């Protein structure tokens, strides 16, 4: 088609690959994002981790 | 549907106790310790049967054993 | 009908097999050209690496999947030092042969089907038959020889990259120590399994090449029919690869599992 | 060149029949053309004469051996006399024009590389492609592909040459060029050229003999002068490109001086043999046709 | 410049997919074409799907059972039997028998339409191919991939049960009671997401390659082969990403 | 000879399947039974 | 015949990849010298019981 | 029948150029033919005339609107004037000939199915397919496919018709039949018919105007009388199918009475307008061409 073969494929490819990379990055860290899931972080002092991960 | 207790609590075909000539017994256990259906009935530690249903009748568990 | 189709494919495979010595003696330069074309791809897919790049990417993905899910499940249970033991037996027994077979099917088999269909439509097979040349011997037997020569390096690279991906994912992304992974990998991996896996892959590649050469050699319907032939050949190749791997694993380890952990 | 004796040929793909009861006698060394409306299966006839396709009945005698009934071992020696030009050349894109041309010389003859180079360059010069031997089949046009296919067909000194639609994808000027080339080739090597086409310029300029297929049958086969003065409605309508006649709008509803070889080429022995055969046939024709042919031959 | 060549085709595919989404959410839907393409993909990729899923799950169950029997823990086999089948075997068999059959069929069909100038016939009549052809095919691809993934998971679990019980003499109650030990709502949800994305991407790639066929005498076959290779590579990469995301949630943790 | 070769192919497939099943069950190697 | 020197280039790069992959797989992953017994001597032992 | 104005049209597939500076003024209602040696890109020109392809330069001013510089929404009406016969007909194989014919009527108009049946049956009978409505494109031959494509092109009352190689896969008799059909169609509806073909029989009986492409250029465009008496080496060589001239053996090495409408058909108004233009053109023609054309017009 004329639209498919038009001389705008480079910018479309840049925008699409950027969008796909952003989607993959957000989806991977959607649970860990601080903007959408922020809770206060408290601290404790221990003599040993004791195998804690 | 109404009595659906899970895929672990549905009788399964085959195995000892499912062939013709098997006997059906009822065991009134004080408790079942989270025993599932299709567990193994053992005589002299030999797998020779299967528990069919674990319905609870009047607050005392009853097991149907083939 | 059904028996007639089975007889036609049986005649094709018999004729292709019996002409392997004839192709080997008469056509050496053609065999070398086909070896290069299969190993390094053709058309627009050759510029990225060809069959080698596709095989590498798919096997890296499969190894990464094994390491990822394996380490996650074992860490949830707690016994996560067995990942190197779990990954190897995952790659050799089930994952790497089947995955390499499907990728080889796709790339090499679809390319062969397309090439033979284009030759059939362009009357090049008729040109060969007019010039007094056994078309099956010149085309299909040469493809079979090239595939047999090329499969061992391809599957060696596939196994190497699957192992590398599993080890890298486990010991870099998941930060497991390399010593524990290497110990549980080299302790519970038997070279006999790898040799039998190589034999399985060689047999599977021969069968796949025969199937795709059959679908491309008897193509019809112009340029449109070539794509349909490619699709049908791909379906048959998937089924054949999975069946071959299943039968070989059932025969090898039916009695002796070839794995010891307990006393 | 050698003669081809077709007798009672018939093809059929299932219930549908292509042509039925074709009988011919293609003379030795003379250019012959088979004509007909589109969709009459002329290319199937061209393939059947070499053994690519198998007619249900009939016989195709070359020399004295019916090539329709012979072992494939004997067929691979029978096909040594042939040279086939397909509608697009049927070249192999993996190798260039030089290797495509030298392929028959590398498959059959036990010649050297220098001798093969000499003969290949000669046959590439014969077809107007002297310095195009390094190009590949995908880098050349359709006419160049036809020239390369013909050059490949000429290396093994053919006795019979088959031509499948030489006008396909060619305007009348390039078709005229290719027709002159075919006449020159028959002048030089004296090969039995047989052509299948529906072009009318070729039909009325090139061949020595012409035949007509219509309604899954052969209308008539005979020399150039016999068919160009024919009063058969189908032949006259088709050769004159008319719209009034037995031929319908679609398949469902169903003397020119001749081309002379380029000056400097050897004499075409086909012309004299054709004239002698026409002289023999002359007494079995209508008086107007006889008078017209007598005027042409004088 | 070396990267700029494939980037043009990448941009064409992305723009075509964006136009497909716009036509799906804006223009009226083509129910008839969607039904026809759904039935076509079902009839072209159902029997191969079972014929690849049954031996593969039998092989996986056999390997797991023998390794665990040597390990000593042969009662937890069903756990693994579920864990693979829901999250990897289902979507991966979907990948194979969708990219190989349905994506290639769509590419071949659209290439046949292109080489016969049917796309130009639609375009000179004022009609837009992206709304009349691509949208029903992508939606049908997604629908068929969803259903086939469900069927593959079910058939794999049942076949694994039957093989393990009637051949390797494991206990049936241990198989059915340990299925949910490591598999829950997150696993079936990520499997559904994988199947939907795989079907959508396969349909998009097949349609884009079919519309941009090169004709000639090997253009359609080359387009089908490229469609298959691109689908395999893209679906494997997406499967890796989604597997990482899914194991981040986890039933065990 | 198509119909002959179809039968040969089917017999080869059946024999391969049967041999694989026999090797799976250990029918070839011999063992003694003790109680 | 043939010898276009691009097919030759593909052949030589494929052969280099083949040799590298085969040697790396045989040495660093499969440990073929260890499996065969290269650079190792045989030693026996008698036990009252296997101990598993 | 509307006039097509083409000025400075150029095309380029990559670093190569298909043709350059094609400047012509297609008349209104007059059958016209563009010819040339094979491989000159005439189907590219034909498809660019409607907007399937995008030329790199120039303009195609149909009516007053340059369709090259026009939005896609507007092109939903310009293409209503067109009717396109492709080489194989470009029919839709999923629907029969009746549905293929009625397809643009259902796509554009609002007419009831009774009117749809009336129009479709009328146009099928027009193109020699009165009782072949139920067949599918796969069942019919190439000639019937061309007839079905034409019938589908004749249902929305086109003002332009674009025929792409109507002689492809056809012997001279069937080509003559189709040429007579096209002349009859132009007699009945006076649409601007434009044909692309390198056939020589077509280019000596059918057209009112003819133009020739040679070596990525347009050598000349003009009426039938002007072109058939032109002493241009390329034109004179091509129109006779000769062998001595600029045209080479391959791409790398580079009056007749006219067809009349069938008796009982309404008089063609393109002939009179063509002759009226030919006189004003002959005002500037060479004396031999002037004498030949004057003899032809005074017959």
């Amino acid at each position: 088609m004329r639209t498919l073969q038009g001389s705008d494929r480079f910018r479309k490819g840049l925008m699409g690959v950027i969008v796909v990379a952003l989607i993959i990055g957000v989806g991977s860290t959607l649970t860990s994002v601080p903007m959408l899931f922020a809770v206060p972080t408290y601290y404790g002092q221990f003599a040993d981790t004791g195998g804690l991960n | 549907c109404g009595q659906w207790r899970g895929i672990a609590n549905v009788p399964l075909p085959g195995g000892p106790g499912t062939e013709s000539g098997s006997m059906t017994l009822y065991v009134q256990m004080p408790e079942t310790l989270a025993l599932n259906a299709n567990s193994r009935v053992r005589v002299r530690d030999v797998f020779v049967g299967r528990v069919r249903k674990i319905e609870l009748i009047n607050w005392v568990p009853t097991l149907t054993v083939d | 009908r059904f028996l007639d189709s089975m007889g036609h494919v049986a005649w094709f495979v018999v004729q292709a097999i019996v002409h392997v010595p004839h192709a080997f003696r008469h056509y050496r330069r053609e065999s070398l050209r086909l070896v290069a074309e299969i190993g390094m791809g053709t058309g627009a897919m050759a510029v990225i690496g060809g069959t080698v790049a596709i095989i590498g990417f798919v096997t890296l993905s499969a190894g990464s999947l094994i390491a990822i899910q394996g380490f996650a499940s074992l860490g949830n249970i707690g016994v996560e030092a067995f990942t190197g033991f779990f990954a190897a037996l995952a790659n050799i027994r089930v994952v790497a042969p089947v995955v390499t077979g499907q990728a080889l099917a796709a790339t090499v088999g679809a390319g062969a089907t397309a090439e033979l269909g284009a030759m059939r439509i362009s009357e090049e097979v008729d040109a060969l038959e007019v010039m007094g040349i056994k078309s099956i011997s010149y085309l299909v037997s040469t493809r079979i020889m090239a595939g047999a020569i090329v499969i061992i390096p391809l599957y060696a690279m596939a196994i190497l990259l699957s192992f590398m991906s599993a080890q890298l994912v486990t010991t870099i992304f998941y930060s497991q120590s390399v010593g524990t992974y290497e110990h549980y990998f080299h302790t519970f991996l038997r070279v006999d399994d790898v040799m039998w896996s190589f034999l399985e892959v060689i047999i599977m590649s021969v069968i796949v090449m025969l199937n795709h050469c059959y679908f491309g050699y008897f193509a019809s319907g112009g340029a449109v029919g070539v794509g349909e032939a490619v699709g049908r050949s791909m379906r048959t190749s998937l089924i054949a690869i999975v069946l071959v791997v299943l039968l070989a694993s059932l025969a090898l380890y039916g009695t002796d599992p070839n794995f010891n952990l307990t006393v | 060149g050698v003669q081809i004796d077709v007798t009672g040929l018939s093809k059929s793909f299932g219930s549908s029949k292509i042509w039925e009861d074709v009988t011919m006698s293609i003379p030795a060394g003379e250019v012959s053309v088979l004509l007909g409306p589109s969709g009459t299966g002329k290319s199937v006839f061209l393939k059947s004469l070499i053994g690519l396709l198998r007619p249900e009945r009939g016989s195709i005698v070359i020399d004295g051996t019916d090539i329709l009934q012979c072992s494939a071992k004997e067929l691979y020696e029978i096909r040594t006399l042939f040279g086939v030009l397909f509608q697009d050349g049927a070249l192999f894109g993996s190798m260039n024009i030089y290797d495509n041309t030298a392929f028959p010389l590398r498959e059959h003859t036990k010649k050297s590389e220098s001798e093969i180079r000499k003969i290949v360059m000669e046959k590439l010069d014969l077809v107007g492609m002297p310095n195009d031997g390094h190009k590949f089949p995908g880098e050349i046009s359709g006419g160049m592909r036809k020239r390369a296919g013909l050059a490949r067909a000429l290396v093994l000194d053919p006795e019979i040459i088959l031509c499948d639609e030489p006008d396909s994808g060619l305007d009348p000027v390039r078709t005229a060029y290719l027709s002159q080339l075919l006449i020159d080739i028959n002048a030089q090597i004296d090969a039995t050229v047989l052509i299948v086409t529906h072009n009318i310029n070729i039909a009325r300029t090139v061949p020595d003999n012409m035949g007509m297929l219509f309604r899954k049958q052969l209308v008539m086969f005979g020399p150039r002068e016999v068919l160009l003065t024919s009063e058969e409605p189908v032949v006259k309508q088709f050769l004159n490109g008319r719209r009034i006649g037995p031929i319908g709008m679609s398949e469902e509803k169903d003397v020119p001086p001749q081309l002379q070889a380029t000056p400097g080429m050897p004499e075409r022995k086909a012309v004299a043999r054709r004239k002698a055969r026409v002289r023999e046939i002359l007494h079995t024709l209508p008086p107007a046709a006889q008078a017209a042919i007598l005027e042409e031959l004088d | 410049g070396q990267l700029e060549k494939p980037l043009a085709t990448v941009g064409g595919f992305f723009k075509m997919s964006v136009m497909t989404g716009k036509a799906l959410f804006t223009r009226p839907f083509q129910w008839k074409e969607f039904v026809l393409q759904s039935w076509f993909l079902i009839r072209v990729a159902f029997l191969p799907t079972l014929a690849v899923s049954i031996p593969l799950t039998v092989l996986i169950i056999f390997t797991l059972n023998i390794l665990l029997a040597e390990f000593g823990a042969a009662d937890v086999s069903g756990a693994g039997a579920a864990l693979g089948a829901v999250t990897q075997l289902g979507p991966l068999v979907t990948v194979l028998v969708v990219a190989g059959a349905g994506s290639t069929a769509i590419c071949a069909d659209l290439g046949a339409r292109t080489v016969r100038e049917e796309i130009d016939a639609l375009e000179v009549l004022g009609i837009d191919p992206i709304e009349r052809l691509v949208v029903p095919r992508v939606v049908a691809s997604t629908f068929v991939a969803f259903m086939l993934n469900g069927a593959v998971i079910t058939i794999g679990l049942v076949g694994g049960f039957f093989f393990g019980v009637y051949i390797q003499n494991v206990s049936a109650g241990a198989y059915v009671s340990t299925l949910t030990l490591l598999t829950g709502f997150p696993e079936v949800l990520i499997s559904v997401v994988k199947a939907t994305l795989f079907g959508m991407i396969a349909g998009l790639v097949g349609c884009y390659r079919g519309l941009t066929v090169a004709g000639g005498s090997k253009g359609v076959g080359t387009a089908v082969n490229e469609t298959l290779v691109l689908c395999v590579v893209a679906l494997f990469a997406v499967n890796v990403v989604l597997t990482t995301i899914g194991v981040r949630f986890g039933t065990g943790r | 000879p198509y119909k002959l070769a179809g039968l040969i192919l089917g017999l080869v497939g059946v024999l391969v399947l049967a041999l694989t099943w026999m090797q799976f069950r250990g029918q070839f190697e011999d063992k003694v039974q003790l109680t | 015949m043939l010898l276009t020197r691009f097919i030759k280039m593909q052949l030589v790069i494929f052969l280099t990849l083949t040799l590298v992959a085969l040697v790396v797989l045989a040495l660093f992953y499969l440990r073929l010298p260890t499996w065969a017994g290269l650079g190792m001597y045989k030693l026996n032992a008698d036990l009252p019981n296997s101990g598993g």
